[PDB]
């Protein structure tokens, strides 16, 4: 008669529980996934985080682009200018 | 390609204020310049106002003329005060984009 | 006895099947923290790649300011190299009027 | 605070060149240009030297000499070829840094 | 210059269409596979299920025919 | 000059570079899920499989574990 | 990617110590705490260490255990003291960079 | 007669030539003048422009000030945390 | 001759006179050459001593923002930590009620 | 030393907004939170807004209730949408300045 | 801990008052020095001045002298 | 407590900081201004000095040279 | 008669026996329906 | 053999009388004990009675219920008084005759 | 005389009682007060 | 009456235990023997009964036996094959003419 | 009469060639007016 | 010997007349020439009479004046005509006779 | 007879006027012309 | 009339220039010699007169010597201490019954 009436106490610990356990074990998988697709967001943010940086330094990079290309034709400006000098002071080498 | 076009030219005994209209570049501004040409004579400059505000102007003009940048209405202004008979010339308004030089017609400005 | 066998067997089973359940949620959150662990070394890798074009930034910046100051001083040499000598020369040379 | 030094003057009946020896931008080189004061004259430029390498001449000197970059040792070199006596002058070096003009002590190149 | 150069920049454009055809492979490959077998094992993951059900349902019923068989066993021994 | 014709070429260029970036992206991100979605779904097809082996050996063994406590009955009751 | 590493595990009667080797932050070293999983229980603080060493302790341990931070060779140090055969737990070291928190792989502290 | 109606010439070249350029010397003093209070002006405009970066640094090291401040009382804030765990984790130890 | 020795005379010393006037402008601008010297030097130490505390504020916001985002994360771990362990213990303590 | 009063308590069937105006640190917040204590239970926890607009939420209230600064009004306020009945609680807001804690009177709000 | 050190924060003030006494010195000595030198300096311009247009004028004015002597010395050793 | 009446007292101490930073500007840039401008009257006393010693030499060198030529006016006379 | 009266005793003690030996019934269910009250903190 | 079936049964918002009929032992009644089963629970004690009349009840329900005999009529009678909503069971008088226990089929009185 | 017969029916029936009170005693005295105290 | 038992003591099994009664021999009703286990509140072990009757708690069925002897006017209980949850204090009870009464109490223990 | 007619050519040619002789100091100071009017490139 | 003095001075908008009043030498009038003097400048010349009529005149004058004697009057007349207002000048009258030159007080003509 | 000496008279006077043309000429058409263009 | 100059040359001093005239003994008024400096108008440099009155630009006076020979009939031009400047083309003029002659012209040129 004995076994019986005492060995069903070790077999409902699993089912009370493990019941009650594993929904902890289900929410931690709604918890990770929410970590995951949290930082998922986060990485669309950041490509678009890189995109308008990957623009600005394009920008910068045609700025430099623009400012030596007034250098190097304003530099050639003075480049003539001192032609234009020379030129004048070599007129008076005729007089002087 | 940048069409300069000029505004402000008269005649008077006075002051005056030169302008200077342009094709693009809304603040993007880099080197624009303003010349004069007097008759029988080669082109030179007088004042320089870079896309910084920045300004310079020749011995000839300092103290008198001032030169303005106006970003939102796409033109750079030349002021001039207590204008003096000696100055009368053609003014062309010049800039730098791209690094080739755009000039434009002039505005023959007399002062006498 | 009489309708105890039955609850022994039972709640084996309901003991087995959630002992087999357990090591599938097991085996769940150590694929899941494995896929988290794959998106913090993207997002690591992508936080110092925008730091890295931080200062590179920085730098163009650092080039701008220096390339302008530059600009300051050729217009102003133009000032004197294209007002007062080339005006004063075309004034000096005035001989021939 | 750049601290140039010019060198390799002197005299010839051909060829020659000239250093500026610059103490500090290393690669942070902008306009580096060389000016000749001729016995009795007013300086004068010769040659343009920029970061990008645009070179850029004086007609009295174009198609003659060659202003060249050397960003690894920290100076930069005015390559004197096919001479004139005409070319007898103190030939000294410049650079712009900080907006700051920066000159140097200069050599002496005498031909004839 | 520019001609060259904007020709190679054309040229960008002709290796960047390489890449379109790198972007129809992945398509082609990877998730054409990827959502063909999502669908194949959603539906092998419905018909286990219902065949588990039948399952349980099957073990619930033998389980209780050998509750009672037990029950009639011990009642016949008694005897 | 021939600018015109040769910028327009690369408008498109730059025009196909977008949808280079967007359909990249897209598919990438798609794939990503399609393939965790599967990896997920093969588990759960794999531990089903397990639980249908283990619970058709249940079956088959309760089966014949009544067929014999029937026959035990029979001879019982033919005590 | 801060790659932590423990060190100094084992057995005793007394006197134990913990080290916990940081891969980067060298200085940059912001909140490094200590983490102990009793057998059988959850994981729990011990003691928590800063930037400016600020050093703060639980109860269960406060007065007893030092948490010490060496800046110079990259490496946090947890002193244990006067302990009790109920500190026998897995000791693991915690570390927050960037937002991000970085566990260590832990080891074994059996003390009875 | 004669070396006197000839030296003037020598004496004149002076006079003319000096009294011309001795302004140009002027010009010069004004323009290094010019310079000088330029560049004085500036360094008028830099000490504010220090004067703004010294209130700047002061304000960003109050924000660590601040900062720490917070962390060193969150943190003592987790260690009474942790001890009313322990604490009520010990009453499981009574039944368990 | 008969006026012109005083010509020769008088133009000595207005050259002389200028003579030495031209020294004293050549000390006066290599002395104010010299003031603007002390002037360069002073700005570009100062261009310099304002350009180190531009990374020294820039150092700043690097400790700022990562400071920020500790407590980030100190804020997120009280969730669980007050919030999940403290309320469900004291909901699991409600035996004595 | 700062003075923290609530505002928006009150009893219904429906939703409610806690608000918490405090007396100094315009925008130059740090962590502010809002408690809530069950009567004859300890205080606890629900919400933690940051100067910077991070927000947490504890387990029981995510979802519901959603909080918010106002750096102008020098007020932060704690949203709570879809109330339950179980939500009942004494409501305090808090923030940490200069490291020390300081607290609020609380404002009852009963739902049910 | 904040007693000792606001006093010491104090003590800053003292030495502050300190460098209040430095620029006392600067004003003491350099300030005073360059305005007194300055005023005597110019009074001594002023003087100078006059008396370079005296000179000047004594200089004319017996040069003129020199010239009518020559003049005389000229038409008597004539005779 | 006591940081009422000790932060005054901070309070205080940067009020007279700012006393010194300002006065300490406004001194030493009127001590420069003082000094260029003493050294440019020294120079321009000097140089006037110089001149006044050529000139005082200039003077009496031409009026000595007149009375030699009043004296050859009087013997030419005598003759 | 003498041995009919022994058995008097034994009867009123049987029935007394039994009213102090339910009596702890009253007492022992009543610790038994609190004990099985205690199932309410887990059902 | 006797067999017992119970009665009494109904409901009240009050006070209610139960009997438990007897098929045999007229004045040789020994132990008749009423038992009720809480719904969903296990069966209980109410009182007693005997051949004698020594009845005793459980202390739950102690000064409020009597159980009273009737030898004549065959049956024993638990009167419910002073009701308290928590009464609502299942309730089953109980039998021990030559020391066998007969129970019956049991009655209900919902109490609320 | 005869009614000495009845006084042992009265012991018999009596004494058998108590031994089912007793074997009731057993489980709820102490079997299931132990017992259902420990879970 | 007075009852006084015996034959307790910390033991290594199987053990005797006695409560010696004052008069009737074979005249009291119920004896019984309550344990109490420290911390725990005391409970029944075993029923001797007049004639011969006998029953256990289920916790100790088939291990503690209850006997009498009329002549030495004893209630005995053998105890066997102890547990070490057998440790307690084991007292004699009994119900005479209606009024329960103790005795002083023997602790027997097991480890 | 012969030598008073050889007298006549004489006075004839000195009248003659101071004719021509101030006919150069015509085109003579109109450069040197021409010359002195340079002067106004100088003052 | 001959004393000359000049005359016909005034101002005109015209044609003026010029006279030169001579002390001696009727009929014998050799070289009588006409001077004027630019103000701030040199002596010029206008024309020459001599004994017999031959009169030249200066190129800058040349077909406007005429210049005739008078010798019973005893003067040289310069006659102005075609007017310019250049011819502001001091005028002059020169004489030579017995080879020595003989000039007078000179007199103005202004023309403006 | 006596009109013979009054033609020296003539000649004397106008060959003395032609000095003084030649001497105004080394002043003019020499000296004051080349000297002036230099200058 | 034909009037032929002699006398130029470079040379490294003095020198001598003639004039060789076609008549007149004693009978041509006013004889002069005009140099031209290359790249210069040509200019007046000695003059020599019927009596024997002479004359010379301020340039060479003291120098440069106008002289006659009636018997061989040519004006000469004693032209000593030559200076560098002195480098041009001398060429003889003349006045004969109004009209000017000239001469072909003679250059000297020292250094």
């Amino acid at each position: 008669h004995a076994g019986v009436d005492t060995a069903r106490a070790t077999a409902i610990e699993r089912a009370d529980q493990l019941a009650k356990s594993a929904v902890a074990q289900e929410k931690a998988l709604k918890r990770a996934e929410e970590r995951a697709q949290q930082l998922r967001a986060r990485l669309d943010a950041m490509q678009e985080a890189q995109d308008q940086v990957r623009r600005d330094s394009a920008t910068h990079e045609a700025k430099i682009a623009e400012l030596q290309a007034t250098i190097e034709r304003l530099t050639s400006e003075a480049a003539l200018a001192e032609g234009a000098l020379e030129a004048a002071r070599r007129d008076r080498s005729r007089l002087q | 390609e940048v069409q300069l076009q000029e505004s402000g030219g008269g005649l008077v005994y006075d002051s005056l204020r030169l302008s200077c209209a342009s094709s693009r570049s809304i603040d993007g501004i880099n080197i624009m310049r303003w010349y004069r040409q007097a008759p029988g004579k080669q082109r030179g400059m007088v004042a320089v106002v870079t896309g910084w505000g920045s300004t310079n102007y020749v011995d000839s003009v300092k103290g008198r003329f001032i030169i303005s940048r106006d970003s939102a209405k796409d033109t750079v202004y030349l002021q001039m005060n207590n204008l003096k008979p000696e100055d009368t010339a053609v003014y062309s308004c010049n800039a730098i984009y791209r690094g080739s030089e755009y000039w434009g017609q002039g505005t023959q400005v007399t002062v006498s």
